DNA sequence: CTAGATCACATTTTAGGAAAAAAG
DNA sequence: CTTTTTTCCTAAAATGTGAT
DNA sequence: CTAGATCACATTTTAGGAAAAAAG
DNA sequence: CTTTTTTCCTAAAATGTGAT
């Protein structure tokens, strides 16, 4: 398992309008971030190409990535 | 943090090329070594006709240029050119040289990404010489999925790619890559629309 | 006089290879660099079915099996076999590393051997994209009369190879090699008889 | 031109065996040498590969090998 | 059916979709889907994101457009 | 001919080839001509180099082997 | 024998930037 | 207000076609 | 359209080492 | 005398063949 993969989302420190979305679309704790897709993220409302990079660039400052495939969830 | 990188970059001259722009003659004098600190380029080749193939794509933290650095008075080897707009680290052999014998480790850094180099290309031959077009169209895609522009996505890794593009790294004709990938997507194998292809069954 | 590959010697253990022996297996593990001191052998690699291709000669003077020296727990990425009989320094990665800082310029001579690969299997590409097998067997005749063990003849460079491997070479079968020599000559190119070629026009 | 190359074949210093063979071959001058091919010499009567090679190896050690190319000669 | 006679809204839009189809007549869940896609396309304000977040929410609905109904209203 | 009458000694071949020929009763150049290659190799003592020397001693002064001569002696 | 290349052009698909709509 | 997303547009590039 | 691969086997060609001949 | 060249030998490897 993992330790930083069940603390909130919160704990990126995002800006608003990325926070806002993932608390829309039911994301609320990292774990449940690193296992979405990239492609099935953008088609998420309100979040565009700087959200985006903004949210692969704050989980690659923190090891993790998109697209992982986790096991044993939750 | 690297502090090796950061000491060598503060020593060179940073220059930014427009996307689709010419880096790297085939045939000019070779006396500049080049470091992308952002962007994304393509080394190819050309026959005698002018046709094009793929080399390889070079990404940030690649060097580019540096083939040229061993034996005095050597020619570019190949095109560069510009995929995306990069930005450029630049520095002369001559005080490159110099770096070295101050620091041999930047050195170590150069010749680790020589090697890749040399065994990634060197499977593009056994590739080349082995495989039928549809087995070098299928490696590829799989290479591709592993570029970092490379998105994620649910099914499998997706791309953004032209079929003559892929056409020009396998070596064959666009007409051909058309087909196969075609044939590709009733073998459920990928999803192909427009440049967009997803490479079901990796990540 | 080389102050640099003496010490270089000094520092290695010294085997004997057999004619047709294998020095390095293709996906063993790298934990060794060698030197080639006397000798020549043969780069290859291989598909599934077991078909050979040899990716090049290297000479007394070359290194071998240098690729797994930069990163950990790398493969060996081709078989290495004896052409024929050889002598060969021998040092483990990790004392050779040692000896690298000490005196950076081993690590020069190292990658100057390495870039040159780069640039010659790199064309090997291009041959493989752009030329026909005549093509390819006409490069490689003209790349053959430049190796050491070629013989000056008066009406250019005398070569001996076999069918077979020429096919190996240029990745095609042995039968089209044949027929493909007994053309260049009619065209009067060059002059075959047994495994003996004269290369008309080197020299 | 060369300086080297208007001496006899004898400044080479070769064995009684090459250094007859040479000299039954009509060469007297170290650019007669160089100018000869390596086929057509291993067909010259009484030498052979020891020989042919201890030609080779000292033509070597003085920069020079066979089958070069020369130009107004003599 | 009983879910093609309740309001767009039921669908949970964005703000966007919303505004685009109160402003094309666009009231009833039923109305929707009898809309073909290349159609909805043309109206103003609304582009691929939308139009592909429309096709999305109707999918996980079993329901999807184009389709094709009797006795309306 | 002239020269297909004089002694093989006559061609300044080596004491290898020369003892090959005395041996199997080719005095004159013109018993020699007549002689063909394949029959030659079978003569003990005498291989590829020999051979090859005789064919190339016989080339720069016109003559080959295996021609076909009348009148003999 | 078969895998691929080949031909020109009507049609499809993309890049990317201004401008409008919506969120912060 | 400002910033980000999303629409909406066309020259130009990319594509399929299929018998030999 | 064409360049090459393909098949098995009778025939050709080679490697290389003992031994004989000749030169040193 | 010794050393080098040259002969001379056969298992085994290399080769051509040519219509599809
Ligand atoms: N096979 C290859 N793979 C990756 N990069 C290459 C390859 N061949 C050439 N290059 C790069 O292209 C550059 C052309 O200029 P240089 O010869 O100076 O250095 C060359 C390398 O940096
Ligand atoms: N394309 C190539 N050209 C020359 N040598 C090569 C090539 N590819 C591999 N090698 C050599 O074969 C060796 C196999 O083992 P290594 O990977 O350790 O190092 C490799 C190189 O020394
Ligand atoms: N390339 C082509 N040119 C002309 N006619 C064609 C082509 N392909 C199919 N047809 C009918
Ligand atoms: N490879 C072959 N097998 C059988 N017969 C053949 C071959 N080549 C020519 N002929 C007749």
């Amino acid at each position: 398992f993992d330790p930083i993969l069940l603390r909130p989302v919160d704990d990126l420190e995002l800006t608003v309008r990325s926070a806002n979305c993932l608390k829309a679309e039911a994301i609320h704790y990292i774990g449940d971030l690193v296992q979405r897709t990239e492609v099935e993220l953008l088609k998420t409302p309100n979040l565009g190409k700087k959200s985006l990079t903004e949210i692969k660039d704050v989980l690659a400052s923190r090891g993790l990535s998109l697209g992982m495939r986790l096991e044993n969830w939750p | 943090t690297d502090p090796t990188l950061e000491w060598f970059l503060s020593h060179c001259h940073i220059h930014k090329y427009p996307s689709k722009s010419t880096l790297i003659h085939q045939g000019e004098k070779a006396e500049t070594l080049y470091y992308i600190v952002k962007g994304s380029v393509a080394v190819l080749i050309k026959d005698e006709e002018g046709k094009e193939m793929i080399l390889s794509y070079l990404n940030q933290g690649d060097f580019i240029g540096e083939l040229g650095l061993f034996e005095e008075g050597q020619e570019r080897s190949a095109w560069v050119r510009a995929k995306t707009a990069c930005e450029v680290a630049e520095i002369s052999y001559k005080k490159f040289r110099q770096l070295i014998q101050v620091n041999p480790d930047i050195l170590m850094r150069l010749s680790a990404q020589m090697a890749r180099r040399l065994q990634v290309t060197s499977e593009k031959v056994g590739n080349l010489a082995f495989l039928d077009v549809t087995g070098r169209i299928a490696q590829t895609l799989l290479n591709l999925a592993k570029q970092p522009d490379a998105m994620t996505h649910p099914d499998g890794m997706q791309i953004k790619i032209t079929r003559q593009e892929i056409g020009q790294i396998v070596g064959c004709s666009r007409e051909t890559v058309g087909r196969i990938l075609k044939m590709l997507e009733d073998q459920n194998l990928i999803s192909a629309h427009g440049k967009t292809i997803v490479v079901y069954g990796t990540r």
